[PDB]
């Protein structure tokens, strides 16, 4: 399989600040990577697919990029509604795999 | 006392033209040009047409989802294709050698759809792909006789398969290649980009690659599918190999009849009538050598000509009692064309010269039959399809047809005029010949009156008149009373 | 769009078969591939597999021997059957729709899930 | 005393053939084959031809610098293309589907040159290339309606452009691909080597790559330009994409008229005369059904036949006190058939006007049947074929030769059969007067055996002008015998 | 005493048809349709055919080892190709534009084989390749006029060569490309895989790459050789360049004659006879305007028609002593068609009216010659080859030929019937004209008997009757004895 490793396990980035999350693949995934936002009490939401393509229904504050093995998710200015656990998904192999989840929390 | 030689006249208003004269009224005439059809599309030789309705040939054979009524088609006598049909390549694309295929399907009639490469044999591939452009009841779909092979899991293993034609007859096989709008589509659907599709038989060696390009959207799709076809000879084998972009056939078509037919362009439907000659405007029921209904006729038909009328005289000039052929008009004689009017002590009346009339009659009958019977009637389909890149060839074909049409029209027109001139001269000659046949026998026993009648010097009774009329008059017995 | 709701027992025995259904609302299966995803407490997500309306399926190679995904006849439901539960299977189970390639193309692989459902927590215990 | 029945003779030397006889002299005849043209190339239906001079069609449409006089061309009725023209593809190359294009231009007449992809839109590219092959006054140049896109600075960005046909009518678009002699040339001009050119519309999907190879030099260059064309349907869009070797059109051509025309091969010029039918040898002004001037004729023309003469007799055999038995009434100039009387008041000739007019009308109708039944239509006739289409060219030739033999054979026999009948017709008509008259005169006359009747009864001018009218009052003359 | 006017009759069963009457039996007739050939394949215009035996054109030109008998072919008048020959492409393959080549070879006759690229010029390459498919006496071999260039040692240097056409005439050059069954084969034979073959002239610009694919085996091989050809114009240069898979020509063919000819399909052989017109069934030796032997005829030939008989009447109706033309039957008169029978005090007998007969004779001769001499005879070959992807064109060609055949057959049938009707009407008219020519001179000195004879009132001897036959009867001297 392809192991998807996220880092840091948590961010302490405060409201209004830029939040950057990383994901590293054990094998190249080309551009075949997606990001999801998971919160307690609700279904995970797709934010990004295809490494950098934004999903619909998602505000412009979310963006991301990368290729091969090195990818990031960026929130240009973190809002209170963005405190969530985020994860990356690999879909350049079979089975599809997900990262462990990075929690964004306030300092 | 008196015997006259003359000819038949009646109330006829039929007119013919001749080389020397125009609008000549004749006692009898034969129209040799068929002008009227029945307004219906009929079963040909008792077999119904293939009615495609709004489908094209490509839509039919590929299985456009809107052509479901054509998935199983009984033997047809001809194909009725609507001009500018709606249901064709729903997923936009093109079809190679399409005109040659339409031509091939002419001499086909029934064919059997045979499963060659079952959809579920394609393990390790996704065979569930489809498109909104071909949607049925909202849900996306695809050509029903084709399999769109796309990536499964994360791979597109080389797709292979083959078929040995053990079906009993030469088979038609259709396949195609997907041409994506962009690289993203190519990778999402097939994983690899540097792909190819390779197909072959003992005679076919064809390999192609997809052309990824931005194209105008058709039916919402910027992509295109290219379809092509071959005939797999009996006992040969067709191989397919692909690394992506292959649309495989699921079915092939075994030709079952290989008879003679054609494709008609028409907006009508089948009216459940029967014919031997069908034009797009209706069926023609005739025994005449020429017709002027429509040039694109399928069947065993009369020659099409540009003429409006072709009428042969068969009779005499219709030229309306005590005079002969010099004045004409014996409307009181209805026994035959040529004859006598006698007057004597017992009575008077008209009679036909049956020998003369029957010979003239047989002559005219043979003449009319020569004109008709010498015309060669063969089954033909006439129409041909050409692409927009074959205009010189299309025009050559048109010119050939126009050329033959002018030749046959010109010949039909002059044959009728020349024969009508001879017909009327023939009849004038025949009545004159009775006049002299009789004059030479009566000799000096009669007075010529100058109006086509002979006056007897001797008394001539009804037995005498009978003798004169059948040519047995005894000249010596009557050399008296002068 | 559609909403997905997971349903079934929240309690499974340590030697058991786990069975969950997913009901669609505001739509139907409609040529799309539908998936099951698992999340053990304290862990990231694990993909289980999917199914097409037609019955075509794809399973995570590690769970093939224990997993059946099926549709049935309602055309707006699908379900997961997980056998030989060892309680290492305690997890939140989620159903999701694989994102379509585009409005025009469907029935093809994508690998990202756009409509997800709240999920149901199943505890395996005795 | 005597009345004779006879016929017209004159000093005519016209001769006809018949099915049974040859070189028969007749009193009157009509030639139905047109043999003379005027030696000039005329305006057709008042509209001048397009005179290409030394230019080929490809040179004209691409803008060969030596074809500047053709940059703006007024409406034409036909095209005069010199056979083996000089000014064509100056930069050596080839033109695909050229014969189909020449065919297309037949049913076109006027068209408008429209700028579609202005040269200055090609930013980030060099649009100033050229070659000594197309040079003007020494200075290297290029086809004027084309843009040769080459490297600028150190780059060749993907070249793109498109055009939506909103011009009002179907448009002709020509473009091409450069094929280098070698790799050095490819890199010098385009930077990349692995290049392609892609062009398409809703129906066109064409993609090709340059073929780099050493080639024999033509016009000094070892390179070649390949040109191709399509028609962009109204409201469609043509897209161009290239990574190198694209020669983009600057202009397209909007078809303006779509009338009936054709391409004539000729070395002549326009003489500003007018016609309805034009052959390469000169114009034909005629009303006759056949001609033998040239088979490649453009216009509404008589049928071309291989015959030398087609002459219909209209008259009598011209065969200079006797009737029709001897013939020769050169003294009768009143009509074809008639009478000669001699009595004690005078003598002289008169025509039988009833007989002559009927025969006359008959002959007129016969001639008109032959001419009026012939179908005259506009044709371009000539077709172009490539050197790989020999079987098709041969099929086309066979078709034309086949129809020509059919029409020539029929024209020859129709004339011979009709002339035999014409002369028999006239002989019949004069004999019919002999008997029409014999039958009213009956026993009051003696036949003399030479086509004349001698009256027993004295017959004066009023009597003669009774017999001649078909009113001889027979019972009043039964005396003097 | 008596002079009769009448006509010739004889012992004859010749029959003609007319427009009015069928099976009239005539005293003389001319058959204008040629029905018999000699059963042999003859030298045409003194020059033998090219007998290929079991070879195809491709086998011949490539040098199939079984076509050794054709390596030095002398000038030919036509080519005899067996239909479905065996000695074709021994190494399985295809030949591009083959139909165009066969057409080209029609107007060729002799050509010279010229060595252009000698096998031993290919240094640094292996020129000793071959295959069991083309084996001779077991030993693997190859097409003899071709060089298969393969790896030498461990390398395949780019293969190059060229030829400048200084041969004196336009030359035919054939070359081809090998297409391996797989990549193992490609490397074993050429070392590189990413290969191409490039060929060109001032007009030819062709580049092609090998298509490596699994194919059904033909003659034991899954590989294919694709051949193509061009004509190298005089003084031009053909260049060849290859990185693998090139089969180079060793020889080219210089066209020597360029005259008119054609390709005949036949299983026969040369019989050492000579003709001017040859069909596949035998040669035709005739002067008639039409024939019905076979439509695919090479030479200067009569028109082919579908008719069975075209016979012109030249003579009189053959209708078998003291009567004239009214009864006919003068079998005792063999002097001419029309004439007199007289009986007087000195003697009796038949004589021809030489003036009348000769004029009628000349008329009939001119009529027959008009029908025959106006027919246009040209050299033709008729047959054409089409590929299996050219069915619309093949059918257009067929249709054109069938169209012209129906036109000529119809015209031939009616021309004969119309002319036979006129011939017999002509003779009847001419005989009657003597009757009246004579009647009008004899006037009142004779009794008309009503059976085509005149009786003299005045005694008329054998000098008087001659005066009558001359048209000089001195009427005023015989006005007596009545
Ligand atoms: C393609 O199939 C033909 C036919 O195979 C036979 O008939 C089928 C209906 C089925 O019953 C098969 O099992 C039969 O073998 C193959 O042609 C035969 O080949 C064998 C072996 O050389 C020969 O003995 C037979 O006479 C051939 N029969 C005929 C009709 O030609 C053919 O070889 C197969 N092609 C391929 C590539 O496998
Ligand atoms: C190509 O252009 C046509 C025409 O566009 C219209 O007419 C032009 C002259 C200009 O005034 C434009 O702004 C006009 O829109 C396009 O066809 C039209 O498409 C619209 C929908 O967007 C439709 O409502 C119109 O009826 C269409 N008009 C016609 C005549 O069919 C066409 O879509 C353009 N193609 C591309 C690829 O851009
Ligand atoms: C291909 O050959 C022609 C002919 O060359 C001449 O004739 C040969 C038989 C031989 O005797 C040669 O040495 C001769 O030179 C070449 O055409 C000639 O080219 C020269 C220019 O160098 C010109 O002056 C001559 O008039 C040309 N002769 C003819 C008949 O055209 C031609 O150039 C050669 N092509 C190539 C690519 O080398
Ligand atoms: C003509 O005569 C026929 C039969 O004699 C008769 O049936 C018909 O009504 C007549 N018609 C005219 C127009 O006189
Ligand atoms: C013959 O009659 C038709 C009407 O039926 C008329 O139009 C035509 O002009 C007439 N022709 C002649 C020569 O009178
Ligand atoms: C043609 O008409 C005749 C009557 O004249 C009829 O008996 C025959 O059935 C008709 N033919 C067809 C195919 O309907
Ligand atoms: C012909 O007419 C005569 C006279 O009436 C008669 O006797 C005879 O029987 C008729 N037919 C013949 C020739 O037998
Ligand atoms: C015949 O005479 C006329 C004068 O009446 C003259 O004009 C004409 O040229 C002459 N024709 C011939 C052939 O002599
Ligand atoms: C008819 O006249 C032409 C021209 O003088 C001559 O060549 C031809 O031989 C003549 N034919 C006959 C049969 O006299
Ligand atoms: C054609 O000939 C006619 C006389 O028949 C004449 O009036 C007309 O002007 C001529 N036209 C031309 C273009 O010469
Ligand atoms: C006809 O008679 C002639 C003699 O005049 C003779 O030579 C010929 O053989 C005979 N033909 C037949 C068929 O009897
Ligand atoms: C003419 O004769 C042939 C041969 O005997 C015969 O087959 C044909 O039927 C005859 N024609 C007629 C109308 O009897
Ligand atoms: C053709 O027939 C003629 C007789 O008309 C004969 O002399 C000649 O030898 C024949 N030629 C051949 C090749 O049979």
């Amino acid at each position: 399989e392809i192991v998807m490793t996220q880092s840091p396990a948590t961010l302490s980035v405060s409201p209004g600040e830029r939040a950057t999350l990383s994901c590293r693949a054990s094998q190249s995934v080309s551009s075949n990577l997606a990001w999801y936002q998971q919160k307690p009490g609700q279904a995970p939401r797709l934010l990004i697919y295809g490494a950098s393509t934004r999903a619909t229904g998602i505000p412009a504050r979310f963006s991301g990029s990368g290729s091969g093995t090195d990818f990031t998710l960026t929130i240009s200015s973190l809002q209170s509604e963005d405190f969530a656990v985020y994860s990356c998904q690999q879909y350049n192999n079979w089975p599809w795999t997900f990262g462990q989840g990075t929690k964004v929390e306030i300092k | 006392d008196q015997i006259c030689i003359g000819y038949h006249a009646n109330n006829s208003t039929e007119k013919v033209d001749t080389i020397l004269e125009r609008n000549v009224t004749v006692t009898h005439a034969k129209d040799i040009l068929e002008k009227t059809h029945n307004g219906k599309l009929c079963k040909l030789n008792g077999i119904p047409p293939l009615e495609l309705g709004d489908c094209s040939i490509a839509g039919w054979l590929l299985g456009n989802p809107e052509c479901d009524r054509l998935l199983s088609v009984p033997e047809w006598s001809y194909i009725m294709e609507k001009e500018n049909p709606r249901d064709g390549l729903c997923y936009p694309g093109s079809f190679n050698d399409y005109e040659e295929l339409k031509h091939l399907l002419s001499s086909v009639k029934h064919f059997e759809k045979v499963k060659i490469l079952p959809k579920d044999r394609w393990t390790q591939h996704t065979t569930t792909g489809g498109s909104r452009a071909c949607a049925v009841s909202g849900n996306p779909s695809f050509f029903r006789n084709m399999v769109w092979l796309t990536k499964k899991g994360s791979n597109y293993p080389v797709a292979k398969g083959s078929y040995n034609n053990t079906s009993g007859e030469q088979m038609l096989i259709i396949w195609g290649v997907h041409h994506p709008n962009d690289e993203t589509e190519q990778r999402t659907l097939y994983q690899n980009v540097g792909t190819y599709v390779s197909v072959g038989t003992s005679t076919l060696n064809k390999r192609s690659t997809p052309d990824i390009a931005t194209r105008p959207k058709v039916n919402g799709q910027g992509g295109r599918m290219e379809f092509s076809w071959t005939l797999l000879d009996m006992w040969d084998t067709i191989n397919f190999e692909s690394t992506g972009n292959l649309i495989a056939p699921e079915y092939g078509f075994k030709i079952s009849k290989r008879g003679s037919s054609g494709i008609m362009k028409t907006e009508g439907t089948l009216e459940n009538c029967e014919t031997k000659c069908q034009t797009p405007l209706g069926a023609i029921n005739t025994t005449l050598p020429f017709h002027n209904v429509h040039p694109l006729t399928i069947g065993e038909c009369p020659k099409y000509v540009k003429s409006e009328k072709l009428v042969l005289a068969t009779g005499l000039r219709n030229v309306p009692a005590i005079a002969g052929f010099i004045e004409g008009g014996w409307q009181g004689m209805v026994d035959g064309w040529y004859g006598y009017h006698h007057s004597n002590d017992q009575g008077s009346g008209y009679a036909a010269d049956k020998e003369s009339t029957q010979k003239a009659f047989d002559g005219i009958t043979n003449k009319v039959n020569s004109v008709i019977e010498k015309m060669n009637t063969q089954f033909e389909a006439v129409g041909k399809e050409f692409s927009n890149l074959e205009r010189r060839l299309e025009n050559l074909n048109k010119k050939m047809e126009d050329g033959f049409l002018d030749v046959w029209t010109y010949n039909a027109e002059l044959l009728v005029l020349m024969e009508n001139e001879r017909t009327l001269d023939f009849h004038d000659s025949n009545v004159k010949n009775l006049y002299d046949k009789v004059r030479m026998q009566l000799r000096d026993n009669v007075k010529e009156l100058g109006n086509g009648c002979f006056e007897f010097y001797h008394k001539c009774d009804d037995e005498c008149m009978n003798s004169v009329k059948n040519g047995t008059y005894d000249y010596p017995k009557y050399e008296e009373e002068s | 769009q559609v909403q997905l709701q997971e349903s079934g027992p929240g309690l499974v025995k340590p030697s058991a078969t786990l069975s969950l259904t997913c009901t669609l609302s505001g739509g139907s299966l409609s040529t799309h591939y539908w998936s099951w995803i698992r999340q053990p407490p304290g862990k990231g997500l694990e993909y289980i597999g999917n199914i097409h309306y037609s019955g075509s399926t794809n399973y995570n190679p590690s769970l093939r021997s224990r997993v059946t995904i099926s549709v049935g006849t309602s055309k707006n439901q699908f379900s997961l059957k997980l056998t030989s539960v060892t309680a290492a299977d305690t997890a939140v189970y989620y159903c999701a729709r694989d994102a379509p390639y585009s409005d025009f193309l469907s029935g093809v692989e994508t690998g990202w899930f756009d409509p997800w459902g709240q999920g149901t927590l199943v505890i395996v215990s005795s």
